């Protein structure tokens, strides 16, 4: 419907609430080659809530390859501070390790990506 | 519809989406009443983050708080979420405050060189008191100084009296620069950009590492590429403003040591960068365009954007 896309505009959580927009912000983050920190933070959002330490430091190594080690296929953008900081947690991987580049790259989306999303025409021709 | 593709590049933070907002400025969209309330959010954050950065730096450099209760402070501060601030809290205003105006932190800002830190951080902090003003509307000079990267790359279109320039916004680290192949298709200009202060400070992707350095060898190899011999490469050495100010301490001659010109002089040391720079083209028969620029004033980028403007009209039509 027009209605619950319009309600997205109000903050970006209410974007990722929605099922629907999650794929078609993702469509536009392809759209924009900037996919890899989006597909990171969910990254994050099921390594947050992963219990057992035999999947905590398998899991932990899954997603350091992916989007930490240097040259990795969807390196996000990020310092050299955070990645030397989560490159001694790893080992004895917690749920709090990543949380550091997690809310710097959902910064990165708020105040950059989001906002081009709400003045996009995929979303705006949604918003009838 | 008349489009001619330019691209906007440089190495990390050397002033390219400053350029994208002063295109929207002078030929542009414009920035209104209204819009001006969206940055808001981040010009804080920006302040935050610009703050949270000296306090590591205390950590990391050993330099001493003089007043001994800013330390509880700069903990308070710590602990905020950028991200969630919306709002300007009165304690956080004193918080921030007190540290800006602590000397040992004073001490800590003389060498920002020496780590991460925005340049407009002085900028915001001098007069914070208009910031922290609960009905405060940041000015159209406020906005061209906020600190937001950019992650992948974005077609900025605008139309001019004779033609559409579509401009190439792109992200300026190691990291995103495996994605800059995607757009090298039908290119009539590049616009690649240089930090002037840049000279002293070390890269934000690694250690131990000189900028300029870096922007030399970018450069270098962009020319190089031959998807591109057909289209018109405009340096833009950026921050010169910020050159004045630091090349008065810094002496470039511990950095370049090849250097014979005079120190403590803005001038004298961007006609030896650009030389270097331009000493880097392997063709002849190409020829490489330069104008210095302040990315934030509004009147120095719209000269530099009219006799660029007329430089490359005059090339492909
Ligand atoms: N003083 C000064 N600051 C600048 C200039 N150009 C850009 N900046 C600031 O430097 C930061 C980097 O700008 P940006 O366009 O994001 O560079 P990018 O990271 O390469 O895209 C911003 O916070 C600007 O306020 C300039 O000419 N003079
Ligand atoms: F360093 Al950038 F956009 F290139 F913030
Ligand atoms: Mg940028």
């Amino acid at each position: 419907s027009p209605e619950e896309a319009q309600l997205w505009s109000e903050a970006f959580d209410e974007l990722l609430a929605s099922k629907y927009g999650l794929a078609a912000f993702r469509a536009f983050l392809k759209s924009e080659f900037c996919e890899e920190n989006i597909e990171f933070w969910l990254a994050c959002e099921d390594f947050k809530k992963t219990k057992s330490p035999q999947k905590l430091s398998s899991k932990a190594r899954k997603i350091y390859t992916d989007f930490i080690e240097k040259e990795a296929p969807k390196e996000i953008n990020i310092d050299f501070q955070t990645k030397t900081l989560i490159a001694q947690n790893i080992q004895e991987a917690t749920s709090g390790c990543f949380t550091t580049a997690q809310k710097r790259v959902y910064s990165l989306m708020e105040n950059n990506s989001y906002p081009r999303f709400l003045e996009s025409e995929f979303y705006q021709d949604l918003c009838k | 519809r008349r489009e001619l593709k330019l691209l906007l590049l440089g190495t990390g933070e050397s002033g390219k989406s400053t350029f994208i907002k002063q295109m929207r400025i002078i030929h542009g969209s414009g920035y209104s009443d209204e819009d001006k309330r969206g940055f808001t959010k981040l010009v804080y954050q920006n302040i935050f983050t610009a703050m949270q950065a000296m306090i590591r730096a205390m950590d990391t450099l050993k330099i001493p708080y003089k007043y001994e209760h800013n330390k509880a402070h700069a903990q308070l501060v710590r602990e905020v979420d950028v991200e969630k601030v919306s709002a300007f809290d009165v304690p956080d205003y004193a918080a921030i405050k007190s540290l800006w105006n602590d000397p040992g932190i004073q001490e800590c800002y003389d060498r920002r060189r020496e780590y991460q830190l925005s340049d407009s951080t002085k900028y915001y902090l001098n007069d914070l008191d208009r910031v922290a003003d609960p009905s405060y509307l940041p000015t159209q000079q406020d906005v061209l100084r906020v600190c937001v990267p950019t992650t992948g790359i974005i077609e900025y279109p605008f139309d001019l009296q004779s033609v559409i320039f579509r401009m190439v916004d792109v992200g300026g680290q190691r990291s995103e620069r495996r994605k800059w192949i995607h757009c090298f298709e039908n290119v009539t200009s590049i616009m690649f950009l240089v930090a002037l202060s840049e000279y002293d400070q070390v890269l934000v992707e690694s250690d131990n590492e000189n900028r300029m350095e870096e922007s030399k060898a970018l450069f270098r190899t962009i020319i190089t590429y031959p998807w591109f011999q057909n289209s018109s490469v405009i340096l833009f050495l950026n921050k010169k403003d910020l050159l004045e100010e630091k090349i008065m301490y810094s002496h470039l001659v511990d950095y370049f040591p090849e250097y014979d010109g005079p120190q403590r002089d803005a001038q004298a040391a961007r006609e030896f960068i650009l030389k270097m720079f331009v000493d880097l083209n392997p063709d002849s028969d190409k020829i490489i365009y330069s104008h210095f620029t302040c990315a934030t004033d509004t009147e120095n980028i719209r000269f530099v954007f009219a006799a660029v403007k007329d430089t490359i009209l005059q090339l492909n039509l």
